[PDB]
């Protein structure tokens, strides 16, 4: 009974324990997860803002070969 | 076999068990502050079996008080005779235990248990030869109930040839609409059948139809349920506190009592039931005693004794009355309700009676029967554990806790397995 009465108190702090580290985990994965997700989302945003601006220089190295002949 | 000591466990343990001192206190001529002043000197005899002795010849009770959470032993240390035990006596937490059978046996009250021990072992040394321990709590709670049963355990490790006695409330949803006190009264038999030699099976059901059927009460308050208590608590030890022939020690007592190991689980009856606001100007006879204490309306279990047999009988009458006539009543239930009573066990009704009344009445009689009708109250809670555990409701408190459903499963199949040894020498 004595050695049953230290099992079950252990498995107590076991299961809280790792209650406490799932949780700790879980919670550190999605928020890495998010700060990949969020920074890829501005990353596309400003690459398509910069092709843009690579866009605008064609034209205004097309118009320098016109205005020259 | 001279000292007990006793023990309050809980919410109910440390009410009842304040009561029952309060009572016997009165009958011992012994006050709040310690000092005896009674007329007869039977009150002084025994006065060592549940007392100790201090400077100024003050009488200190021979009592540990146990609790989880501070607040019924301050009410306690500041109720009637508050201040009459042992300041050091007092053992408590602050955490509580939560009706929880868990918390109190296997966690919270493995934190405090410990302590607790070191107090009985200060009192077992004072003591010149111990009998055992008397125990007072009920099944229902967390604290009295699993730390109760704990401190048992424990107790039978470091006295395992002494005798262990309860007085367990057992819990009634017409008392307490707490929805685990099944879980917790199953789990806390199981140790009861395992490591106590008496058991008085004090039923929250029975001391609440009393009040209200026969003490016509229409709102039973605590203090109304542990009247009851209080009166059979002193009745039950009258043989043990005063000088008697019968049933003298918890030990001779249980060889009376207690034909098996298990079936251990005595039937308290009494009379004439009373309640605080009752009168009772008319001493009843003898024979009305003897009616009424056999009657399943007296009985503090809420069993019907008719039901089963009777493996053993103890009575106890008090007051000054024809010991003559005593022997011819009781004798005569023996012979009109005969068939009430296993023949393989002759002559297992024995009488005694002390001269000293209890506080109040001229004429009272206690009974403890070792009755095979048990067995409903057991049944009773058997089938309020089931309805719950089929479905696994309410476990998560308790394997939050650090159980498993296993220890549940084999609580209730050891107290299945209790009913039917009960019903195996109903039937011989
Ligand atoms: N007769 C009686 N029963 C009580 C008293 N207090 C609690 N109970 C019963 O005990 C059960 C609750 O246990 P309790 O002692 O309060 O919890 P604990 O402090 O953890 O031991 C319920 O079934 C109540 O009906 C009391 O003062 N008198
Ligand atoms: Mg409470
Ligand atoms: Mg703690």
């Amino acid at each position: 009974k004595r050695e049953h009465e230290r099992e079950v108190i252990q498995k107590a702090i076991e299961e809280n324990n790792n209650f406490i580290k799932m949780a700790k985990e879980k919670l550190a994965q999605k928020m890495e997860s998010n700060k990949e997700n969020r920074e890829a989302h501005l990353a596309a945003m400003l690459e398509r803002l910069q092709e843009k601006d690579k866009h605008a220089e064609e034209v205004r190295k097309n118009k320098e070969l016109k205005e020259e002949a | 076999m001279r000292e007990i000591v006793h023990i309050q466990a809980g919410q109910c343990g440390n009410q009842i068990g304040a009561k029952f001192w309060e009572v016997i206190s009165d009958e011992h001529g012994i006050d709040p502050t310690g000092s005896y002043h009674g007329d007869s000197d039977l009150q002084l005899e025994r006065i060592n079996v549940y007392y100790n002795e201090a400077t100024g010849n003050k009488y200190v009770p021979r009592a540990i008080l146990v609790d989880l959470e501070p607040g019924t032993m301050d009410s306690v240390r500041s109720g009637p005779f508050g201040q009459i035990f042992r300041p050091d006596n007092f053992v408590f937490g602050q955490s509580g235990a939560g009706n929880n059978w868990a918390k109190g046996h296997y966690t919270e009250g493995a934190e405090l248990v410990d302590s607790v021990l070191d107090v009985v072992r200060k009192e077992s040394e004072s003591c010149d030869c111990l009998q055992g321990f008397q125990l007072t709590h009920s099944l229902g709670g967390g604290t009295g109930s699993g730390m109760g049963t704990l401190l048992i355990s424990k107790i039978r490790e470091e006295y395992p040839d002494r005798i262990m006695n309860t007085f367990s409330v057992m819990p009634s949803p017409k008392v307490s609409d707490t929805v685990v006190e099944p879980y917790n009264a199953t789990l806390s038999v199981h140790q009861l059948v395992e490591n106590t030699d008496e058991t008085y099976c004090i039923d929250n059901e029975a001391l609440y139809d009393i009040c209200f059927r026969t003490l016509k009460l229409t709102t039973p308050t605590y203090g109304d349920l542990n009247h009851l208590v209080s009166a059979t608590m002193s009745g039950v030890t009258t043989c043990l506190r005063f000088p008697g022939q019968l049933n003298a020690d918890l030990r001779k007592l249980a060889v009376n009592m207690v034909p098996f190991p298990r079936l251990h689980f005595f039937m308290p009856g009494f009379a004439p039931l009373t309640s605080r606001g009752s009168q009772q100007y008319r001493a009843l006879t003898v024979p009305e005693l003897t009616q009424q204490m056999f009657d399943s309306k007296n009985m503090m279990a809420a069993c019907d004794p008719r039901h089963g047999r009777y493996l053993t009988v103890a009575a106890i009458f008090r007051g000054r009355m024809s010991m003559k006539e005593v022997d011819e009543q009781m004798l005569n239930v023996q012979n009109k309700n005969s068939s009430y009573f296993v023949e393989w066990i002759p002559n297992n009704v024995k009488t005694a009676v002390c001269d000293i009344p209890p506080r109040g009445l001229k004429m009272s009689a206690t009974f403890i029967g070792n009755s095979t009708a048990i067995q409903e109250l057991f049944k009773r809670i058997s089938e309020q554990f089931t309805a719950m555990f089929r479905r696994k409701a309410f476990l998560h408190w308790y394997t939050g806790e650090g159980m498993d459903e296993m220890e549940f499963t084999e609580a209730e199949s050891n107290m299945n397995d209790l009913v039917s040894e009960y019903q195996q020498y109903q039937d011989a």
